[PDB]
DNA sequence: TGGAGTACAAGTGTGAGGAAAAGTAGTTGGGAGGTGAAAGCAGTTGAA
């Protein structure tokens, strides 16, 4: 044993290096820290599929609705055979539905046979408790928790010409005291509201609670979060809540409030390890593998390992390993915000030793959230684990083996439209298109002939005149209205304004239409330093524009060739804002408009300062 | 994902807590006129109750004078009913100046139903915001073992307005694991113990929110998590070269004299002394009746751990460990 | 940040090298049924140099003048609002070891005192000192004398030879 | 609060001029936008004039100097250019003022600085106070340049050019009066209109069903069905660009829609670069020794073999590259099942389009709606 | 040109107004004056 | 056939929820302060 204790606590968060030297004069390992050291654990997924079938909160009377283990029935109670895994869960509508075989993963049957007993109330739990290695089998009876009942079932001596898997039951044994009940173990033992009850189980399917029970009812506690298990078989009750942990004893009269968790934690989730004595806690910020006491099983309190991810719906599944020298505890904790998974290995060694490694994550399915993960018990340094999930806003169940070695429905469901006459009128641009796409291919195929001619050299000569003429009217049609204080098209021509195939030819136009003016009232605006926002980066040419787009659309057309040409000769029909005025324009406009106000807002009007 | 470091504070998770916290005044005073017969309002709440600050929770072990009998008086549905409508009829008045989701939010907390947005969500700061996307990728790189990366992501973060000491000293191993052009990482945390380490007495009524006694303050009756921390890792260390007289002269200065932990530390400073003094190379005036301190330091400052509060040692294997040390004293 | 003041620093500032008294409480009630242990501030005791409780305790002549000392610094000394001040040494009585004395000031103390008496300065482990005087009377009584809060207090001796242990008038 | 909001707007006209190159009169254009709104200061009597300024003002009175311009710069290049920080847009209060911060009250500077994002569409909705408080009509030109729009919208997404045309023919038909997609005006109230009336969005709702129609219904057998998958998942990678980056910073920064949580899938290099660019959020953005011994043992660049001088020829492909990855993949150019497998894409194409323009869900699919049953309208 | 040095790290350091008696380098709070080139004379006796 | 109710839509009207740097609030926990003798020897009164 090492050095590390307090009597009611004991830490090792992440990375601490944690306090427990010994100094052993050995010559290996001079040091016994709460710490191991090996290589990496990297985890990749064996994917498999095993069956399928107000909005701001979350209601924490819900605990499970699916559960999948090793079943002992009474002719394997009888004869040599020994285990069959199974799976308990839920389906249909509202999850009222109630309802196998091992080849080299988890599968469902090849008789794909069901057991579909009726219920008339909403699941709220499934689960079956599983035994103890004290009483040497594995336990037939399954025990489930619906909003308006608390039913009782169980499995007993399946077939294998069949599979057939047939239930015996307990009577639905409603709420005689009228109060829901919460979360149920067996190991009808039953946790209410804030009071709970011990049960008796009847063999006695052809036709309950005992005289002893209590409370831990808390009135500064406004959730009703409670859970209860059996704890090292001696008849011991541990009742939980978001706030505390009570240890009852239901046998003598002898109760202790022993967690006490109101200040900066909660209580997340208690999973009962199928070992006797190590189990875990968790608690958001931090994970406790809480055990119990070798003198007397009442409670000891054992080393933990901080967790960083808060969150109000964390719940947590545990695995174990068994290995020559020492068992290992995996830690899968989980929520319903996330997909993402926080696992730690924790390890259990002879002396009630025990270490730690470090913490992974893996990724999940992008169709929702977990809302349940369950582990398998496989009847039984190339680290194995296996486990299945269930996401919220679905229904799958999936199978997982890790180990050491988006399509949303209102983007789906809001299109085609099942109408009659509107079933084709719709296409009518389909067949609009069809009407001009054959046409303005072969528009523009007159100027591709011309390539270089004087038959299209004409035209740049008209329009450069064409342009000329309503241009200086439109330089004195701003003078004329130039008396205002209180306009731009490139489209005054008329005759196609498309009637030139040329990226280089045009830049010899429009730059001596450039070096036509010299005049005020006449401003052009820049296009080789500021097309530049399409490639984001340098554009040194107009022409060199398109060289990379004729780059770019080569396997992915027919042709390629004159849509990539008309499309840059259409920014020149676009972003050709060329009809700004000269500086007489602002100058005007920047004193008149600063008159308006007073000597008050002359001074609060003010650049060219940094 | 993970626990962000900001103090992020909104009105409308401070009047829920301030409404929350007067729903459960008014409730507990209802059971206390009924158990008997069979101003802030959350400083209030937290004077019945007894803050760790040593741990998260109050540990309360079982084996002493905290034993208790049962109540078998359980909750039925009529005790519960009228218990809590007078609180609910005495609620109504400020119940109108709280938002729209407030009232549906403690009617929703009236009868259970833990909520699901987090405060880490809907802040919208893009101060915040930067923060919240920088700790979930300092938690994920070091998770992923990849540690150039998490002490970029790391010295990115500390920069940012805002942050606090909780990703400082934590995952402060990107630099113990590194171990390349390190910076050996025990200066990091002899900054930690220089300038967050104060001896305040734990005041207890003040409602403190981001930051937290039992992993990132230092008070008194409470020796830091980052102090201990510095005390472990420099012994290690100190081994690890073969100083052991520079952290021995270095315990003697503080006089913690209430916890136990680092009276165990002080002890096995002398420990390793008297283990590495006494070879001796041989196969003799001073070097015998030196080690005959170094057992006797051992010998005291192990009694007075045990003098202390509860922290149990293996001292059945310690005087087997220094019997074996003797063995070559002789 | 936490520093570490050298008395260098004491001589500029012109004040005192002081450590910090700390001193912990045991307030039992009803006779050790709940005791309240508190560790208290007592402010700064000055220091005295190169002591256990200087900076300069074990420290080389060449680290001395690295901080600002003379290189065989002395020590022995208290800075006191940076005077630089010690506490004289006195000539006292031998401890433990009674002294036949005369002395013509015991018949001061009235009527029948003599000039003889045995004094005995008795010293406790913690150097704390209390003397007992045991003067002769000349009507053959005799007395012990001792002192208590700055009074005086005389009683036979006889008294405090039967309160010592059980005796006999032959022992 | 008047005084330094001219000064903010002083620096980031300045920028625009300094590096990217908006012109030396763009800084005039805005100007006289920021004289008419001090006339409508003018209009209030100033006891108890009550100004309605915000940081949506800085980009409403450059956003109506721009495409009066007819640039091609939109809200998509004012989401990406104040979130990666490259004009002073959020913490505009630490830095700029500098004499004019000690005499600044406590909600003068909160107001003042970047505090929230713009979000559900609330930049558009300052640009309907900044066209009503001076009327943006029969003043300026409220016409866009909606090919400088479609064009970067190509290669966004890198299909075939053909849709260009595709689109252009579906705003044709629908838009009365041709052209003119005009920026819409309010100076009434507070009550924003549910129409999505706004210039720039009606494109964008134009744009969703063109790439509807134009698959769904093609009796041609034109698109095969290993074309699908290879636009799926050629949209769908993730490369080293400064846009895919800049919109990583966009990614961040909106809390609530999906896609915001994007940071758990990024690779090694992917996530180096959002580092690297937090070398452009610090600049902006006694107990002083206490933390310089900080960053002195944590150093923020590499404490040995950097990435300055001896790195590399190259590590960061340009803007010009991906569409040489995102066109030579889909090699595949010459059923119920296919119509659900349309929304791969379709979904795929809507979750860039909702985060790069700064409005919700609804305020896309109530936008569908507006036009989905008005384009449809006009034959019965 | 203001120039003072403090007594521990003697880094030489400015003082304005509405400043700490401190150090900026260290903390410290004893800091001494220096001497500038300026003119005394004496007679060599 | 000539005349009434289904609901596509649309503008009217009213407050509410959100943000932050500042301030005042509530405790502590330090600090320097400030609010007579060694001996005479005489005169005088001492006292039952």
């Amino acid at each position: 044993l090492g050095v590390g204790v307090q009597g009611a606590s004991l830490y090792c968060p992440q990375e601490n290096y944690t306090t427990k030297k010994q100094e052993k004069p050995q010559w290996l390992r001079p040091v016994d820290d709460t710490l191991a050291e090996d290589a990496l654990d990297l985890h990749i997924v064996v994917k498999s599929l095993l069956c399928d079938t107000d909005a701001f909160f979350w209601d924490p009377t819900v605990a499970n609705r699916l559960d999948s283990q090793y079943i002992q029935t009474a002719s394997d109670l009888r004869n040599y055979r020994d285990g069959t895994e199974i799976i308990a869960y839920a389906s249909g509508k509202t999850g009222s539905v109630l309802n196998l075989t091992r080849q080299n993963t988890l599968h469902l049957n090849r008789h794909n046979n069901v057991t579909s007993i009726e219920l008339h109330s909403p699941i709220k739990s499934i689960k079956i408790p599983g035994a103890s290695e004290s009483i040497g089998r594995r336990s037939n009876l399954v025990g489930i928790i619906t909003e308006n009942s608390f039913q009782i079932f169980r499995i007993e001596s399946v077939h294998s010409r069949s599979c057939d898997v047939m239930v015996s039951s307990s009577e639905p044994l409603y709420f005689v005291e009228i109060d829901d009940l919460q979360v149920v173990d067996f190991a009808a033992i039953i946790d209410i509201k804030g009071n709970w009850s011990i049960g008796r189980i009847p063999k006695n399917f052809n036709n309950l609670i005992d005289n002893l029970h209590g409370t831990i009812f808390d009135p500064e506690e406004l959730s009703s979060w409670k859970r209860i298990e059996w704890f090292s078989h001696f008849q011991k009750i541990l009742v939980f809540d978001r706030s505390k942990m009570i240890e009852i004893d239901f046998m003598n009269n002898w109760q202790t409030e022993v967690v006490q968790a109101k200040a900066w934690s909660n209580i997340r989730d208690y999973k009962r390890i199928d070992d006797k004595n190590g189990i875990l806690l968790t608690s958001r910020e931090i994970i406790i593998v809480g055990a119990s006491e070798s003198n007397d099983p009442v409670r000891r309190i054992s080393w933990k390992h901080d967790l960083d991810p808060d969150d109000t719906t964390l719940r947590i599944t545990v695995q174990k390993v068994k290995k020559p020298d020492h068992i290992l505890l995996v830690a899968f904790v989980y929520s319903m915000r996330h997909k993402r998974i926080y696992m730690h290995v924790f390890s259990h060694r002879k002396a009630n030793l025990f270490q730690s490694l470090g913490c992974s994550t893996v990724l999940e399915i992008p169709g929702g959230t977990p809302t349940g993960i369950e582990t398998i018990l496989t009847l039984d340094f190339e680290l194995v684990v296996d486990f299945l999930v269930k996401l919220r806003n679905s229904s799958e169940v999936y199978y997982y083996a890790l180990s050491n070695t988006v399509d949303h429905p209102e983007w789906a469901s809001l299109f085609n439209n099942a109408d009659e006459r509107e079933k084709e009128s719709i296409g009518a641009l389909v067949s609009q298109i069809k009407l001009k796409e054959r046409e303005r291919i072969s528009r523009v195929q007159n100027l591709i002939e011309h390539e270089n001619s004087h038959d299209e050299d004409k035209y740049l000569q008209d329009l450069g005149y064409r342009l000329s003429i309503a241009t200086n009217e439109l330089l004195e049609s701003w003078q004329k209205t130039k008396d205002e204080s209180i306009h731009s098209k490139l489209k005054n021509l008329l005759e196609n304004s498309d009637s030139f195939a040329s990226i280089p030819e045009f830049s010899s136009l429009l730059d001596q239409f450039f070096q036509y003016y010299q005049d005020q009232d006449v401003t052009f605006i820049g296009f080789e330093k500021l097309l530049h926002l399409f490639l984001h980066e340098d554009v040194p040419g107009l022409d060199i524009f398109y060289n990379k787009l004729l780059q770019c659309w080569v396997l992915v057309s027919p042709q390629a060739e004159l849509l990539t040409k008309e499309i840059v000769k259409d920014i020149i029909w676009s972003l050709a804002r060329l009809e700004k005025p000269s500086l007489f324009e602002p100058i005007q406009n920047e004193i008149s408009r600063s008159l308006s106000g007073p000597y008050q807002d002359i001074i609060s009007s003010w650049d060219m300062d940094d | 994902m993970f626990e962000v470091p900001i103090t992020l504070t909104n009105r409308k998770f401070a009047q829920r807590r301030k409404l929350k916290y007067q729903y459960i005044n008014y409730i507990s005073r209802r059971f206390d006129r009924i158990s008997k017969k069979s101003s802030d309002e959350e400083r209030k709440f937290w004077k019945k109750y007894e803050k760790p600050e040593k741990s998260f929770e109050i540990w309360r072990t079982v084996s002493s004078q905290n034993k208790q009998p049962i109540n078998k008086q359980k909750m039925t549905y009529h005790n519960f009913k009228k218990i809590e409508k007078i609180p609910l009829r005495k609620m109504e008045i400020p119940l109108l100046h709280c938002t729209k989701e407030n009232k549906l939010y403690f009617q929703s907390i009236s009868r259970g139903l833990e909520p699901l947005k987090t405060s880490t969500s809907e802040v919208r700061n893009y101060r915040t915001r930067h923060i919240v996307t920088l700790t979930d990728l300092l938690h994920l790189n070091v998770s992923r073992h990849n540690w150039s990366l998490a002490y970029k992501i790391f010295a990115t973060l500390i920069r940012i307005p805002g942050v606090q000491i909780k990703s400082l000293w934590g995952i402060g191993v990107e630099i113990l694991d590194n171990l390349s052009n390190s910076s050996s990482g025990l200066d990091f945390l002899q900054w930690m113990c220089q300038i967050y380490s104060s001896k305040s007495r734990f005041v207890q009524n003040i409602n403190y929110r981001s930051i937290v006694p039992p992993f990132q303050t230092g008070s008194r009756t409470h020796t830091a998590k980052f102090a201990i921390t510095y005390l472990w890792s420099s012994l290690i260390n100190c081994q690890k070269s073969m100083l052991i007289d520079k952290i021995s002269e270095w315990v003697l200065t503080p006089p913690f004299m209430e916890d136990a932990e680092v009276w165990f530390i002080y002890a096995s400073c002398h420990l390793l002394k008297a283990d590495t003094l006494s070879r001796q190379f041989v196969n003799r005036d001073i070097k015998i009746n030196q080690v005959i301190k170094h057992i006797h330091y051992v010998r005291t400052f192990l009694k007075i751990c045990l003098d202390k509060g509860g922290f149990a040692v293996p001292s059945r294997l310690i005087e087997n460990q220094l019997k074996s040390f003797e063995s070559r004293l002789y | 940040v936490e520093r570490k003041v050298y008395p260098s620093e004491s001589r500029q500032r012109l004040t005192s090298y002081r450590g910090k008294l700390l001193l912990k409480l045991k307030w039992s009630v009803n006779n050790g049924e709940e005791n309240l242990f508190e560790v208290r501030d007592c402010g700064g005791l000055p220091v005295m140099l190169q002591s256990n409780r200087c900076h300069l305790n074990k420290m080389s002549p060449y680290e001395l003048v690295q901080h600002k000392e003379e290189s065989d610094e002395i020590g022995g000394y208290f800075i006191v609002n940076g005077i630089e001040k010690l506490i004289r040494m006195l000539i006292v009585q031998r401890r433990n070891h009674p002294m036949a004395i005369i002395r013509p000031s015991f018949a001061n103390r009235g009527a029948s005192y003599s000039h003889y008496g045995i004094q005995i300065r008795s010293v406790r482990p913690d150097q704390t000192s209390q003397t007992n005087v045991l003067h002769y009377l000349n009507d053959g009584q005799v007395t012990f004398r001792f002192s208590w809060r700055k009074n005086e207090y005389l009683v036979p001796v006889v008294m405090i030879l039967k309160a010592l242990c059980h005796t006999s008038d032959r022992e | 609060f008047l005084k330094s909001f001219q000064f903010i707007l002083k620096r980031q006209i300045r920028w625009l001029i300094t590096e990217m190159r908006f012109p030396k009169e763009f800084e005039h254009v805005a100007k006289i936008i920021w004289l008419k709104i001090l006339k409508t200061i003018n209009d209030q009597p100033q006891e108890e004039l009550k100004l309605q300024l915000h940081m949506t003002s800085t980009i409403s009175i450059l956003y109506l100097a721009s495409t009066h311009l007819s640039l091609p710069v939109y809200t998509c290049d004012y989401i990406k250019w104040i979130c990666t920080a490259k004009m002073p847009y959020f913490q505009a209060s630490e830095i700029l003022p500098k004499s004019w911060r000690i005499q600044l009250p406590n909600y003068y500077v909160s107001i003042l600085e970047g505090s929230i994002s713009p979000f559900n569409g609330q930049l558009y909705n300052k640009i309907a106070l900044t066209c009503g408080m001076i009327h943006f009509k029969e003043f300026f030109n409220s016409e866009i340049s909606c090919q400088g729009l479609l064009l970067k919208l190509v290669m966004q997404c890198a299909l075939p050019p053909e849709f260009y045309f595709y689109t252009k023919q579906v705003i044709e038909f629908e838009e009365t009066d041709i052209r003119n997609l005009t920026l819409w005006e309010r100076t009434d109230e507070r009550h924003t209109g549910r129409v999505s009336n706004h210039a720039e969005l009606r494109v964008l709702s134009y744009f969703m069903l063109t790439i509807n129609w134009m698959l769904s219904f093609d009796r041609d057998r034109q698109y095969p069905l290993k074309w699908i998958l290879s636009l799926t998942e050629s949209l769908t990678q993730r490369t080293t660009t400064s846009e895919s980056i800049g919109r990583n910073i966009v990614k961040v920064v909106y809390p609530d829609k999906p896609t915001s949580s994007d940071y758990f899938q990024w690779s090694e290099e992917e996530t180096l670069e959002f580092l690297k660019w937090m070398e452009k959020q610090f600049l902006p953005t006694d107990q002083k020794i206490a933390r310089r011994k900080l960053y002195k043992i944590f150093p923020l660049d590499r404490e040995a073999n950097h990435d300055g001088e001896f790195n590399d020829s190259t590590h960061q492909l340009t803007f010009i590259e991906d569409l040489q990855e995102r066109y030579a993949k889909q090699t595949p150019f010459f059923p119920p099942a296919r119509k659900e497998a349309i929304g791969r894409l379709l979904t795929h194409i809507a979750s860039q389009l909702l985060v790069d323009f700064a409005i919700s869900k609804e305020q896309l699919k109530d936008c569908i709606s507006r036009i989905k049953n008005a384009c449809l309208h006009r034959m019965n | 040109t203001l120039k003072y040095i403090c007594a521990e790290c003697s880094s030489k350091l400015s003082l304005s107004r509405t400043d700490a008696v401190r150090c900026k380098d260290c903390g410290h709070r004893i800091l001494l004056k220096a001497r500038t080139k300026r003119l005394v004379q004496f007679e060599a006796r």
